[PDB]
């Protein structure tokens, strides 16, 4: 789990609705059964799935977190210097305009 | 339509003739080459006549010689509505399909057929939808009003096609489209009405629509269907997503008699109509001696479109064989073809060719750089002018001038090399480079 | 909607005559397959005729 | 409005009563042995005894022998099966080729079998349904329905599975359905044409209600061959869990189907057969260019052809003497090895004559619906006994498109020496084609 | 249907569906329609 | 008649014709000379019939036309049912999805089949009318009936568990085993064929059952190795054996059924009956072939080999040299061959005449006369189906026997080998040649 | 940092008049190679000419690479640019024809413009058809959902008070994390919390990703989907790449045309660049033929070093280059030229001060003799073992002994022939 969450990044540049369902031929309109289509998904939706955390890390992609103090050469001094001065039990007056 | 940026023979216009088919000195983008452009205007009439079947002609000629130009200008001049299929000899070898196969699949896709039905429409203006719980008396007491030009009605639903206008969610005061058969329901967008109303909705609803007409009527769909989509749909379950995807698979024997039968029962039925299209085939002798003993047979059936065959060699060795053929066919499939031959081209063609090319490319020549030109291509060959041509504007931006002169033809000469140039040069300093049995001199000293 | 118009007109229920009969493997056993065949014959039907 | 292609002109072997074959009839002419020889071939093959037997037709290439083979095939007529092979169409990617074989060899054998079958066709009413008295929670004992048709009405009882059959159809009560009581399943025809105008839209299709007698008794008579057997057999359809109608989904590749399945199929056609139920009909595999076969294919055939039910192989070759394909050093007649063409029977063609050629050229310009002149034929005829009788018909086309360009319905000398002038041959391409530099 | 669609939770009645042009923005049934 | 063969190239040979002492008849069984090797048959098929010797190569070795594929047949048909002969070809051994060892090994494993016995117990005729009424379901009995027994049984928490699933309508013909298992549904008495009008897709009238209620029954299966490694390969192995993907089955899974077969035969469950593996056209195969049979000959669990082939000193398959018979000599030291000769006059007449007398087809004695002449001349089988195209012939001309005329027509229709070979000879310009050169036009 | 025969070389060091300076962008003499570079590189940029196919020829170690890496460096990012070698296109599962088309596709790009909208914040209510009741830190909104995006939300095992992200384009569904607000309910609960996101719970944002034509035609050609498991068992099915029909393309390119007519998207064509093309058979070059005369073709750049040599694929039929003559009528080639002494010094200075090495004159100048008496690629590639057995001696400036002691250590071609020529034991 650890290593699939870390080293998992990449997602699908161009993606096209109405053909996941369409591959498996369980749409509004489709050759197979009205009803012969009802029990296939009802017994998938039954059916567990462990490779699903994968699915969710290959579809949607989060920026990081702690790159916002990374990506700012002012944030760097200013988190080291709060970290100092708290340390020491003081207290800080920023201003900006 | 049908963005793009260029061909190699998209100044070409569907051929160039008369109402005799006599071929003009200059017309239509192609220039010369009168007996073959005349015979290219008879085999299109023949494919336009429909009534004969399984013919093979074979373009022959030197290379750079009006062969796949004369094949577009023949695809150009047949039009829309006609299939044309032109394919490379060289990706028939697949590892999917057997050559045979693949060779029937690229024969099915030339001959179409027109399906013709009869079906009632209903359009018009929708103002308001009323719709009902279950109740005892009604399973859905739900009603649809419907605006025309001339017209308002009243429409009942029983039961069914309220879910058809909750399926999507639809509303009033635009022109729908429902078929009472079929019972699809096409918005088309939004309505007229008031101009007002529908003014500020921020573009959308594909520049609006007015009420044509009455409510209902009875109009004619024909759909166009190549056969080997025929053949595809009837394989499998979901076979229209192989005709994207590409994993027919060999369809059997049996569905294609039965496609057989049931469209030539349609044909004497009167339900639909035969489009024996073209199938085209560039460097022919890239294919086997098993692809073309499987056309010999492949040619005599009733269901055969017309074949163009497009090669450059003369008395070559066939591949799959260990003899030498004329033009890298076999001598029965020679028999069974007929044969176009293309000549050389003159100084005035090239000019005239390399003139066509400028006014396509936007681009613009003096004399004497048309002239020079000229002079370059019939020393050595029709393709590299027309690139130099186009290479030279860059040039000639580069000078902050527009037009193309003598010295931007001259610097692209000098800075590009040709294949002559090239062989002179390598048999010159042939120790630099990798020889044919890979020994090579890298030090410059000694 | 074109092709399936003439279906049962012509088509003969090959799993009827027992032609089929690859998946009688999953779900039949052979003394049961003996014993109604021994108990198949006949003989009742044409007493009632 | 009707289209041809090198053939169609050919209706027949032209054979009287007593086997002899006029000169001209059926649209042949000429080739009177070869017709006798088809025409006895074709009587073995409705004799319906032999199994096996294999033929073979030699002749320079333009002769008649795929004309033949069709001819034969027409003869025969649709019910006999008559299936058509090129020598290369064998090799196969998805399953070796001696598979392949095997397939198109049972192919060609064919299978008349009849059943006879009851069923019923306006729906009524319906009523579902006693105490369970014992591990009954829900008892639905019987269901009442009654039909309308159009010959009288009649009511009827019937099984609560097919009640629940019914209600995965959902059908309602003014319907009209199809129920077959041999494997007790209904089919919703549709609702009824007289009930429409209920309401002012409806999707689904009213359709008339059923003629005649609401019982039918009917027979019917269907014919396959014994490859659509070993397909159903090895692939079947049938099943409603995931698995099943998955692999209904991927695409059907050819693999090797088992000797014990034809065994079992061959067991059941044959207890079929004892009770005159259905009776075989053997047909006809027909390949062309068998030199195209390698030895493989080549040594298989002698295998396949000493079978119980081997159907009649008609082979065609155009070569002399020849090296066997598959191998280096191995001369042999039409590149057919020596113990295949010591299993078969060779029937030889032999080349055309001028008058010949004349005649096929009247008989292409007639069944093309063409207009030709004496002697704009005989120039056609001569050009043909020059160069070759493919050409000529070939000709025969762009000299009709020049013709009709001039409004002139007759092909005359000037169009047929404009069409030589514009179309050449392969002589003239092959004289051209080495007196230049370039290719 | 377009998946995610906003609701304001008040009717929401998913068998009623009522849309017009709103020239008097009325039930036919809102109170017993009638006199 | 049981199978469905119309008329086989030679469906008139029964078995070997010889006796008791082995010597071969004259003629007998459909079989016509060849004396020798027919000894030698009936030798190999009284050591096969043995089962005491294992992995033995056999070669049968003549020129075409001999009755190799004759001889072969004959020892098939006396062998009779009940012990596996699989035939194959060199050709269908070079597969698209299996290495010609795996298809090897599956012939072979096909090769020798076993008899494995099992020893069941059933309870039939479940014409009940259940007696079910505490709570929860209680008064478990139900009666059982037969022709002669007739009883009360009391039931359990789980049998009626398993009852009310595949509910049974109380007047049902049903079975039960006491092996603690599943209660399997048989079908309806007749007493209730009137009372619906259409009846369901799963109902049948079975009679009621005779004998006893308790009834214990030993069946015996004839199955082959490969099937059962077949089905032990994967989770649903036995469609496999009707698809033929069976994969290249691994080595584990035929061990595994080695020991399983040996421990079935220790404990006297089953019994092994070795059969024949037959090979015609072996000349053709490659050098892999007969380096993996070198080896799988000399396994306890072999068949035995009969192979068949027709070429003198020849190239082997996948090498560059010539050897006899198309076959490596160390494959050839660990063999013993049966050479068959020539044909006689004689006895192509007598091999004739047979061929007519199995197609019903009267001939003169001038007609045979000149069929064996032909036939000694021309290759046999020239004249064998020269006999059927001039039955036609004469059918034709409404003529039941076939007479001289009947069988020279048939001989000027249908062309001899020699004679199309010096037609075409005389004609090489006309056919295309080996480079690809013909003459189409005529002048 | 990390270097790799190359990163020295920045670009082709071209002026506005297009005269290539002698020393620039990490360069040295190939003044008409460059030159013509530059020109290709413009007709490139004017965006108007399709399939226009050029190749630069010469003897090895003499820049084509880098030339073409050049070229792409210059094009910039925004381009597509596409390398390859002749071997990739012999693939396993798909033919070689298929393959090359593939790459046609992904040479040339497609820049577009979507609205994206998007939906979080905390769940209040989760009551089956589904509707969820989101509220931001500022908004509360209730909204309605497919079964399949349920499906989704399930599988999330999301439940009251977890603070969620839903995309409304794609269906997306990813779960934040539980409230802050819940932060006391367990002393040493596992679960993670986070504050409530700001602004209203819809928001819409406009982006500008750029795809490729490959990229949207493999979109409908085999799917990706994501969460759902029916769209997970589909893509499944299926596991390997297959050849796409001309159809599929067809309406690519009219649903791209459509796109770009709307004035929603731009086209930026792309470069090919093909190195070693000698690898290349007869029925790759002349389907490459015919794909070359196409509407929507790139720019192909092809390389080799061969002479007259004979076409892979055929038995006797002889070309230069190794490329066959049809092919050659429709190519520009560009000339490229070996180096000189003092070029072949510069060009080692360069190499070393980008590798931060410091080489005195004397070394210098015998590195330099080494390589015109050996090869350049040697003498480049000696660089490093010097520098390294310097440091061992506790120094930093390369000495003659150095490249002496490296010379001594390591062979070059010539005399690793001249020791196999003269020994007994291969
Ligand atoms: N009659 C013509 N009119 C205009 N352009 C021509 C003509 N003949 C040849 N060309 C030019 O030649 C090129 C095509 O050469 P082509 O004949 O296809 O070579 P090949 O015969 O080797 O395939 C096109 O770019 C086209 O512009
Ligand atoms: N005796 C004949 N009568 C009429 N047409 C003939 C005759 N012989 C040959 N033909 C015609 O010649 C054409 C080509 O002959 P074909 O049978 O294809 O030669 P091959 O035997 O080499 O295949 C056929 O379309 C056929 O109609
Ligand atoms: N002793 C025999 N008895 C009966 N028929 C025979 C005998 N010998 C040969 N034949 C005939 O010869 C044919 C078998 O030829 P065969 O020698 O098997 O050919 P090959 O050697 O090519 O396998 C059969 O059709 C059979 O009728
Ligand atoms: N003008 C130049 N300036 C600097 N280095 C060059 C120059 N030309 C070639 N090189 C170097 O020569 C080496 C060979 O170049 P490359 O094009 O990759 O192979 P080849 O020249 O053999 O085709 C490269 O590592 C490159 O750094
Ligand atoms: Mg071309
Ligand atoms: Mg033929
Ligand atoms: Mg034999
Ligand atoms: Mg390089």
């Amino acid at each position: 789990r650890k290593i699939i969450d870390t080293f998992a990044v990449l997602t699908p540049s161009a993606v096209s609705l109405d053909m996941r369902k369409l591959a498996l031929g369980l749409n509004d309109d489709s050759s197979v059964g009205e009803n012969t289509r009802l029990k296939v998904m009802q017994n998938c939706f039954e059916v567990s799935n462990p490779l699903h955390q994968l699915q969710t890390k290959l579809t949607i992609a989060f920026p990081d977190k702690s790159l916002l103090q990374y990506d700012c050469g002012k944030l760097q001094k200013l988190a080291i210097l709060l970290q100092q001065l708290k340390d020491n039990g003081h207290r800080a007056l920023i201003f900006t305009q | 339509k049908s963005l793009s940026l260029i061909a190699a023979h998209s100044h070409i216009t569907g051929l160039g003739l008369d109402e005799n088919l006599q071929p003009r000195p200059t017309s239509e983008g192609m220039v010369g080459q009168l007996q073959a452009r005349r015979a290219a205007g008879v085999i299109l009439k023949m494919v336009q006549n429909g009534t004969i079947a399984g013919r093979a002609v074979l373009v022959a000629g030197p290379p750079s010689t009006g062969k796949t130009a004369l094949a577009m200008g023949v695809s150009q001049s047949l039009g829309k509505d006609v299939p044309f299929t032109a394919i490379a000899g060289s990706e028939i070898f697949s590892l999917e399909l057997s050559k045979t196969e693949a060779l029937t699949q690229a024969f099915r896709k030339s001959i179409g057929i027109k399906i013709k039905e009869e079906t009632e429409l209903i359009e018009g203006e929708v103002v308001e939808i009323q719709i009902d719980r279950s109740i005892t008396g009604g399973h859905k007491q739900g009603k649809l009003t419907i605006k025309t030009t001339d017209m308002e009605t009243i429409y009942e639903l029983g039961n069914k096609m309220i879910d058809g206008l909750t399926k999507e969610k639809v509303l009033a005061g635009d022109v729908i489209s429902i078929d009472k058969a079929s019972g699809k329901i096409t918005k088309l967008g939004r309505s007229f009405a008031r101009s007002r109303d529908y003014d500020a909705m921020g573009a959308d609803t594909r520049f609006v629509q007015c009420p044509e007409g009455e409510l209902q009527k009875r109009k004619t769909v024909v759909h166009t269907v190549s056969l080997h989509e025929i053949d595809v749909i009837n394989s499998r379950t979901q076979g229209f997503l192989a005709l994207f995807t590409g994993d027919t698979g060999e369809i059997r024997s049996e569905v294609r008699d039965q496609i057989n039968t049931k469209v030539a029962e349609w044909k004497e039925e009167g339900k639909a109509e035969i489009v024996p299209g073209v199938l085209f085939i560039d460097e022919v002798h890239m294919l086997d001696i098993e692809c073309f003993s499987f056309i010999n047979r492949a040619l005599e059936d009733e269901f055969a479109p017309i074949v163009m065959m497009a090669t450059n060699r003369g008395v070559s060795k066939t591949r799959g064989t260990n003899y030498k053929s004329p033009h890298g066919l076999p001598l029965d499939l020679l028999d069974r073809s007929i044969i176009i031959t293309t000549k050389s081209y003159n100084e005035q063609e090239i000019k005239t060719i390399l003139s066509i090319r400028a006014q396509e490319e936007e681009v613009e020549l003096s004399s004497d750089a048309l002239d020079l030109l000229t002079k370059t291509g019939v020393e050595t060959s029709l393709r590299y002018s027309s690139n130099l041509i186009s290479v030279a504007q860059q040039i000639a931006m580069k000078r902050k001038n527009n037009t193309v002169e003598v010295e931007d033809v001259k610097r692209a000469y000098l800075l590009f090399l040709d294949s002559a140039r090239s062989v002179k040069y390598v048999q010159e300093n042939e120790s630099q480079y990798i020889d044919d049995q890979g020994n090579v001199q890298i030090s410059i000293a000694k | 909607k074109l092709f399936k118009k003439n279906n049962q007109v012509n088509r003969v229920d090959l799993d009827f005559l027992n032609l089929v009969f690859t998946l009688n493997d999953k779900d039949l056993t052979s003394y049961h397959a003996e014993e109604i065949s021994k108990l198949t014959c006949v003989k009742n039907f044409v007493e009632e005729v | 409005v009707t289209r041809t292609a090198a053939h169609t002109h050919i209706k027949g072997l032209g054979l009287d009563e007593s086997g002899v074959a006029k000169r001209v009839e059926g649209g042949f002419v000429g080739q009177i042995e070869a017709r006798e020889a088809c025409g006895v071939i074709v009587d073995l093959i409705k004799a319906k005894k032999m199994s096996g037997r294999a033929i073979l037709l030699a002749g320079g290439p333009s002769t008649g022998k795929t004309a033949l083979a069709l001819a034969i095939s027409q003869e025969l007529g649709p019910k006999v099966p008559f299936c058509p092979l090129v020598g290369s169409e064998l090799y196969s990617v998805e399953v070796k080729k001696t598979e392949t074989l095997m397939e198109n060899f049972r192919r060609a054998i064919g299978l008349r079998i009849k059943e006879t079958k009851e069923v019923y066709e306006e729906v009524t009413e319906l009523t579902p349904e006693e105490n369970p008295l014992g591990g009954y929670g829900k008892t639905i004992s019987h269901v009442i329905v009654g039909l309308k048709s159009a010959k009288g009405t009649k009511t009827l009882r019937l099984d609560p599975t097919i009640y629940e059959s019914i209600q995965r159809e959902k059908v309602s009560i003014g319907d009209v359905i199809y129920i077959e009581a041999n494997t007790g399943a209904v089919k919703r025809v549709g609702r009824s044409d007289a009930y429409a105008t209920e309401f002012d839209l409806e999707t689904e299709e009213y359709v008339p209600l059923p003629k005649g007698e609401v019982h039918k008794k009917k027979e019917i008579v269907q014919d396959v061959t014994l490859h659509d057997l070993d397909v159903a057999n090895a692939r079947p359809q049938g099943g409603q869990d995931v698995i099943s109608m998955m692999g209904q989904l991927l695409k059907p590749k050819k693999t090797e189907i088992t000797e014990k399945l034809r065994q079992e199929v061959n067991k059941v056609v044959a207890k079929y057969i004892d009770q005159g139920v259905a009776e075989l009909i053997p047909g006809v595999l027909f390949i062309d260019e068998v030199n195209m076969l390698d030895i493989e294919i080549f040594t298989y055939l002698n295998k396949a052809l000493e079978s119980n039910i081997a159907p009649v192989v008609v082979l065609a070759s155009n070569r002399g003497m020849t090296t066997v394909r598959g191998t280096e050093d191995v001369i042999s007649p039409h590149g057919v090895p020596p113990d295949l063409i010591d299993r078969l029977l060779i029937v030889r063609t032999l080349p055309y004559d001028k008058d010949e050629i004349r005649t096929i050229i009247e008989r292409r310009a007639t069944v093309e619906r063409l207009q030709v002149e004496s002697s704009a034929l005989d120039l056609l005829a001569t050009m043909g006994t020059e160069t070759s009788l493919r050409y000529a018909l070939q000709l025969l086309a762009p000299c009709g498109i020049l013709a009709q360009t001039s409004n002139r319905k007759e092909i005359v000398v000037n169009d047929v020496n404009e069409a030589k002038l514009l179309f050449l041959d392969a002589k003239r391409s092959t004289k051209i084609l080495e007196t230049s530099a370039n290719y | 249907k377009a998946l995610v669609e906003e609701i304001d939770k008040k009717t929401y009645n998913p068998d009623i569906y009522f849309t017009s042009l709103d020239p008097q923005a009325r039930r036919y049934t809102s109170k017993k329609i009638n006199k």
